[PDB]
């Protein structure tokens, strides 16, 4: 079942990096099927290099090797160059140091110019014996960063270890500092590192606390290192700002997000790197929050007119994510808005666009929102279209792709609801030419055991159409019962019914075990309106309640499903709902769930950072009157005959083990029936295989001993 | 209900509450004083009182908690002796706040008592409070209070000032913790940013607290301490016992930390020079290091309880003579009482002909009898209770100042007694307290019946108590459920009464209990003790297994349904008797438990780990086979539970988290439960109740079918 995906990128407008297949990395050229090989199995000898990365001037490369990383992806650890035949492995040491552990060192825009982070200290380097420059070091340990992630941003809203870009010239890259001293700083209990372990501290802003300071700087790539900051927009309704991401329109001039910590109000500023003068270039705002800031303008070679994303009103259904035209240099006058396409359904991402004539290419659900496929238009005024994939296998409906240089060609992957067809095709022709990956190793695995019949059943409620799956055991009758399973994720922003292929061990007990498993995308479900996106806000836990109840309630109507044995599972915030979701129906007909299952739930959102309870809630330190009846403690007053699983690592980092410490003291003071169960000091993303196959174990033992009758 | 009445003299006892108002019952003829009324209630409830040593004011403790097992820390109030008038006990300058301890002194109304770790004495209530000492600090210079390890391990006691038998000057220990680990526990629920909260935990190997002794007059003050003894094998000491031998002698038990060398020392209290008396030694350690000496008016020859060699079945606890000022050469010892049997303690001494009063397990391990020695060389053990009352095999008397009279206590194996009666005629003219509502409620519910099946294993006969549900049977099988607490140095079967867990669940269910003093089991000769020495968690199981395996030979007795529990060291013990039983004939248990259990003892206190398994940090190669890992290999389906409060200082939860690590790097199905930021013992009864409700909740399933 492993994939072997290579998951290449367009070196060149002619050919990919056609990354490893099933080990030693060549390098495909689409002009006429040649695959000339540039890595061989020496990166065995790398000391077990994790990662690899080719330089611009592909004459380098840099082999990255450590253990594990700390919050999401913190791919630090040891960095050595190599020659590109083979040969000569040197471990790249920051100055007056020795071989040591190293954050990140990446890639420049030309030649083999890089750079590379030890403890918040970008060290420059134009050459391989170039010497490293002390560029910036005011970042600190835990308390000033730049360059780099904190847990904030590398989980909230950057979702990105990186936090730096290379400008097109080279000669300038442009990094973030946060000020992190003013977070308060919580320790993680130790309970496996000596006979006095110590707890482990960082910095995490919980709600209704203040929340780290964010600027953006411009540091020089040769001779002076010159630094200039960017200053931010001073509107009165952005006394804390964030800055999202940030893009280099041209060498020169960056695209900067800033965002209200009310989060409700969002300005797209063009800033002078090589000045610091920052003028806006558009300003958007709603009651509530600014949605998917997430999005990148599609600015062209010469900062000609970008191509932006922003919601347009759609007419019904509320306003819906479609893409704009705006002019490079938009006048103060009125704004240029054009969405290029319009409909009940919004681009999940824009590919690019192709100088030579009109063809912005993107990724959308234009189809559903529950299957995403290439979709390409025109930029001039005809907004013609056209079709790439729109269903060009049968067999896979998730489409995804990355065009060349030049939109010469582009690779294609499907991943969904088939094996993972990494492919190329070209623009012109939009036929394959050949295959890049298949994995016909996974598809006769599928085919060689019982793989679970998959269906889809929407229902509806209010004026919204709401998207569901169902799975079957493949053997499935409808004569005879089956237990019921529902997975519950209701993250803000996010879906579960998507049909993208993916195992886990939801199959693992529908084909074995035989369950009948059901995911749902209630209100406030991403990807379905902006509307249906802010009907749960201040209302966060009782509408999609209600819309997994009325699941629950419909799939009790199949005379091929079980009562007796019906259970419910969630993570992280899914966890909370999987806690909130266990009733008793009616008052004679109640039992609604045999056995429950949580996974680090979210008790209380004063509980968790700050950048999720405010902007969903509203900013808390002030009585938001929110907080309160969004605790558990209220609703779990019932428990009456579930049997109650909860699973927490000791040492999780999105989600303190604080939340589920308070909700033992519930059940403490409820009386209530349940078993935890505990990870020692492991991280909440819980990167380890063989743990991972425990967890899954110990799933799949509990739900089938609450199924066993 | 409970009396407990001290006496005052030999005609009076305080016969404090009851269920209210407080009398001074008078032996004479029944004269019971008007002392304390209803008046308690107006003092928010104040937990514990105390009366004067001249009877004319009386100290409340109010709004007190227990920080540790016995920590009396909270609002001292004086009043005066008839009803009303309270005030604030307050060190100069210092407004309501609590106070550790306060205290009592023998004469007058003079008292002391402790703030921020420091003795301020005042001869008079009306007396200014005088800073007598203040060098103590928090959780770092201990004066008048014990650590956690004197509290919990060697000491068992949080007071730790002695009053000199003519109120003049106080022996005190200084604990300096500076050069102690500190253990910081982690906080849950403090606030939004819960802190970890630190307190110095010497674990195996550390470096302990270092004990010095002080004495601090209480007129005119200077302190004066005291040299301990230098043997060389003694470089770390501790003072596991100290009383006043005289008003200006005083008798302290400084004990190595190898815990094996021990020395009984008379001291000066007021120049501080110290006399060396006796000294007791043994190749694995000793026992009873708190043995308070039972000195005369004189301060003449004193009682001391020796390990005597005895012959056969080891060594046995009994009486010994120590001259008032032995000759260097030799000292004069000479044991009292004889025979294979024990003396828990000596009761008192009669320097006015010869009795000397003490409990004993002469007639059976598990009963204790009074019986009454004479210092001359006749010997005369006279049993004075014996079978006073039929419903009494567990004894406790306390005689007065003349000792011509004296309260006992029965304890069991029925209803609890207290009553009133005379050493010479040994009759009983009126009773202190029948538990009237003890006994409505045992005859008012399903009583268990209490039956005993002693087993013998090597040279140490072992005895074992099994329950009934009252409704015993042939054709009902009884799964078994075996409890294990396996202590060093305590008894864990005996004939008390109870009101426990397991008398629930024989009640509701009738699953029977077992309880057996495995090897390790106290007052049963030095030899039992000393057998376990490096080799804890190794000989218990092989008691406990064949006793099930004989209790298990009854058909009633099934296979199918078979458990294990226990708490702290029984709890790792339950765990370590998870086995199966050759291959085929697995599934040697059904579902078990543990409460907090300890695995890897280099993760527990010096004084525990090291009095048994040597001092650690040297590479002792005998706490390497004491882990469960390997007992918790197979587990294929048997249900595995833990209990655990995230707080509990006796044994740290880092035992249990790394129990956890261990399961999954075995991949063994468990359950697991959490108390949020609770000490061990549960002080709140809300929580015990839980707990109860819990394990009930849990074994009910595992054998219903």
């Amino acid at each position: 079942f492993k994939i072997h995906d290579p998951e290449a990128k367009w070196i060149s407008d002619t050919e990919f990096i056609y990354r490893e297949q099933k080990g030693t990395v060549r390098l495909w050229n689409v002009e006429t099927n040649t695959s000339t090989v540039l890595i061989e199995g020496k990166k065995i000898e790398s000391l077990r290099a994790i990662r690899y990365e080719i330089s611009p001037d592909r004459e380098y490369a840099l082999f990255s090797y450590n253990v594990e990383p700390i919050y999401q992806h913190s791919y630090t650890g040891y960095y050595v160059l190599s020659k590109i035949p083979h040969g000569d492995p040197q471990s790249l040491d920051p100055p007056e140091v020795s071989n040591a552990k190293l954050q990140y060192a990446g890639w420049g825009p030309k030649g083999q110019q890089l750079i590379f982070i030890f403890e918040n200290n970008i060290y420059y380097c134009a050459h391989v014996g170039k010497q490293a420059i002390r560029v910036v070091s005011t970042g600190k340990e835990g308390v000033i960063y730049n360059g780099l992630s904190d847990w904030l941003y590398e989980e909230e809203i950057l979702k990105t270890h990186i936090a730096h870009w290379w400008s097109p010239d080279g000669t300038r890259l442009a990094y973030a500092a946060i000020n992190d001293s003013r977070v308060p700083i919580m320790e993680l209990p130790t309970y496996t590192g000596s006979i006095y372990p110590t707890v482990k501290p960082y910095h995490y802003p919980k709600a209704g606390s203040e929340n780290p300071s964010i600027s953006l700087h411009v540091i020089g790539l040769n001779g002076p290192t010159h630094d200039l900051e960017m200053m931010p927009p001073d509107d009165p309704r952005m006394r804390e700002y964030y800055i999202t991401m940030v893009k280099w329109a041209t060498s020169t001039k960056v695209a900067v997000t800033w965002l209200n910590r009310a989060q409700n109000v969002s300005i797209l500023t063009l800033c002078d790197a090589t000045t610091g003068v920052c003028t806006k270039k558009h300003e958007d705002e709603s009651e509530a929050w600014l949605h998917r800031q997430n999005e990148e303008p599609v600015f062209s070679k010469d900062g000609r007119k970008f191509f932006f994303i922003r919601a347009i009103p759609q007419g019904g259904r509320g306003k819906f994510y479609h893409i704009t035209v705006s002019s490079s240099q938009p006048n103060s006058s009125n704004d240029n808005i054009q969405s290029i396409t319009s409909g009940d359904w919004d681009v999940t991402k824009i590919l690019a666009y192709d100088e030579k004539g009109n063809k912005i290419y993107f990724l959308s659900t234009e189809d559903l929102p529950r299957r995403r496929q290439l979709y390409s238009a025109n930029t001039v005024g005809n907004f013609n279209r056209q079709c790439l994939s729109c269903d060009l296998v049968e067999n896979c409906t998730y489409f995804s792709a990355s065009f060349s240089h030049s939109m010469d060609f582009f690779l294609l992957k499907c991943e969904g609801p088939g094996v993972p067809m990494v492919t190329v095709h070209n623009t012109t022709d939009k036929k394959k030419m050949f295959d890049l990956e298949t994995n016909e190793h996974v598809k006769k695995a599928i085919n060689d055991r019982q793989m679970p019949k998959v269906e889809y059943r929407d229902i509806e409620i209010d004026d919204y159409n709401l998207p569901m799956q169902i799975l079957k055991p493949a053997t499935f009758t409808d004569t005879t019962h089956y237990p019921l399973l529902l997975v519950v994720d209701g993250t803000p922003g996010s879906q579960s019914v998507a049909e993208k292929f993916e195992v886990s061990w939801e199959t693992v007990m529908v084909s074995s075990h035989g369950a009948v498993v059901v995911k749902c995308d209630g209100r406030g479900s991403g990807f379905q309106g902006t509307k249906l996106l802010h009907e749960v806000r201040r209302r966060l836990g009782l509408l999609e309640e209600k819309d997994q109840m009325e699941a629950v309630r419909t799939m009790l109507k199949e005379q091929y499903i079980d009562r007796t044995r019906v259970a419910v599972f969630g993570k992280d915030y899914g966890g909370y709902l999987s806690t909130y979701i266990l009733p008793a129906k009616g008052e004679n007909q109640g039992q609604t769930f045999t056995c429950g299952s949580a996974l680090s739930p979210i008790t209380d959102f004063k509980l968790y950072a700050s950048a999720f309870s405010e902007r969903y809630l509203g900013l808390h330190g002030l009585d938001n009157r929110a907080y309160e009846m969004t605790k558990v403690a209220h609703r779990v007053s019932a428990l009456e005959e579930q049997q109650f699983l909860i699973i927490h690592p000791t040492a999780d980092e999105k989600i303190h083990f604080q939340h589920t410490a308070e909700l033992i003291t519930q059940l403490i003071r409820g009386k209530a029936n349940y078993s935890l169960q505990i990870y020692p000091d492991e991280s909440h993303y819980f990167t380890s295989s063989s743990l991972k196959q425990h967890l899954y174990r110990s799933i799949i033992n509990f739900f089938v001993e609450c199924f066993r009758i | 209900h409970d009396p407990e009445a001290k006496w005052i003299s030999d005609t009076e006892f305080i016969y404090r509450e009851q269920k209210g108002t407080v009398r001074l019952w008078n032996v004479e003829t029944n004269t019971s004083t008007v002392l304390i009324e209803g008046k308690k209630i107006e003092s928010l409830r104040a937990i514990r009182y105390e009366i004067s040593p001249d009877r004319e004011y009386a100290l409340f403790s109010y709004n007190v908690e227990p920080i540790y097992q016995h920590s009396y820390t909270g609002y001292y109030v004086l009043s005066k002796i008839p009803h009303g008038d309270p005030q604030s006990l307050d060190p100069p300058e210092v407004s309501n706040a609590k106070l550790q301890y306060a205290g009592w002194g023998p004469k007058g109304q003079q008292l002391i008592f402790i703030f921020e770790n420091n003795i301020y004495y005042c001869a008079h209530v009306g007396k200014q409070a005088i800073r007598v000492v203040s060098t103590g600090k928090e959780g770092v210079i201990y004066n008048g209070l014990s650590d956690w390890l004197y509290e919990e391990e060697i000491l068992k006691t949080h007071i730790a000032h002695w009053w000199s038998p003519d109120g003049t000057r106080l022996a005190y220990a200084a604990i300096n913790d500076s050069r102690v680990p500190i253990m910081e526990l982690p906080t849950y629920t403090g606030s939004i940013y819960p802190t970890v909260k630190p307190y110095h935990y010497p674990k195996a190997g550390s470096e302990n607290p270092s004990i010095s002794l002080h004495v601090i007059g209480l007129n005119g003050t200077h302190d004066l301490e005291m040299m301990p003894p230098d043997d060389p094998r003694m470089r770390e000491y501790y003072i596991t016992m100290v009383k006043w031998a005289t008003s200006t002698k005083v008798a302290v038990t400084w004990l190595n930390r190898a815990q094996n060398v021990s020395i009984l020392t008379l001291c000066d209290a007021t120049t501080g020079v110290c006399t060396k008396k006796h000294e007791d030694e043994s190749e694995a350690w000793l026992h009873r290091q708190n043995e308070e000496p039972v000195f005369s008016k004189d301060g003449r020859k004193f009682f001391f309880i020796r390990a005597i060699p005895q012959g056969g079945r080891g060594k046995f606890y009994h009486i010994t003579v120590s001259s008032s000022q032995p000759n260097s050469s030799n000292d004069n010892i000479q044991s009292i009482t004889s025979g294979d049997w024990d003396v828990t303690k000596i009761l008192a001494y009669d320097e006015k002909g010869n009795k000397i009063y003490f409990l004993s397990t002469e007639d059976l391990p598990r009963r204790r009898q009074l019986y009454s020695a004479n210092t001359v060389g006749n010997f005369n053990r006279q049993c004075l209770s014996c079978d006073l009352v039929e419903n009494c095999t567990y004894f406790s008397a306390s005689f007065s100042h003349s000792m011509d009279f004296f309260l006992l206590k029965c304890e069991g194996p029925g209803v609890p007694m207290v009553t009133v009666h005379n050493t010479t005629d040994k009759k009983k003219m009126f009773d202190l307290e029948t538990n009237e509502h003890v006994k409505k409620a045992i005859n008012d519910r399903q009583m268990p019946k209490v039956e005993y099946r002693d087993i013998e294993i090597d040279d140490y006969n072992l005895p074992m108590q099994i329950l009934k549900p009252a409704t015993f049977t042939d054709t009902t099988h009884y799964p078994l459920l075996l409890v294990v607490d396996g202590t060093p140095g305590s008894q864990s079967v005996a004939e008390k009464f109870e009101v426990s867990w397991e008398t629930v669940m024989v009640s509701s269910h009738g699953a029977v209990v077992v309880k057996c003093d495995g090897r390790g089991s106290g007052f049963q000769g030095t030899k039992l003790l000393h057998e376990v020495r490096r080799r804890l968690g190794l000989l218990e199981e092989k008691d406990q297994m064949e006793a099930v395996r004989t209790m298990l030979k009854e058909q009633y007795i099934d296979r199918t349904r078979v458990a294990v529990f226990g708490k702290d060291y029984g709890g790792y013990l339950s765990t370590y008797i998870l086995p199966a039983k050759g291959e085929n004939q697995g599934q040697t248990f059904t579902c078990g438990s543990a409460l907090s259990p300890i695995t890897d003892f280099k993760l527990y206190a010096s004084a525990f780990s090291e009095r048994y398994l040597g001092l650690h940090g040297l590479d002792n190669r005998a706490y390497e086979m004491t882990k469960v890992a390997h007992r918790v290999s197979a587990l294929e389906e048997q249900q595995f539970l833990i209990i655990h409060p995230t707080a509990d200082e006796k044994i740290h939860f880092q035992h249990t988290a790394e129990l956890i690590t261990q399961l999954i790097r075995g991949k063994a199905n468990y359950s697991l439960q959490i108390y949020p930021d609770e000490s061990h013992y549960f002080t709140s009864s809300s929580l015990k109740q839980h707990l109860y409700r819990s394990i009930i909740n849990f074994f009910v399933e595992c054998f219903r079918i």
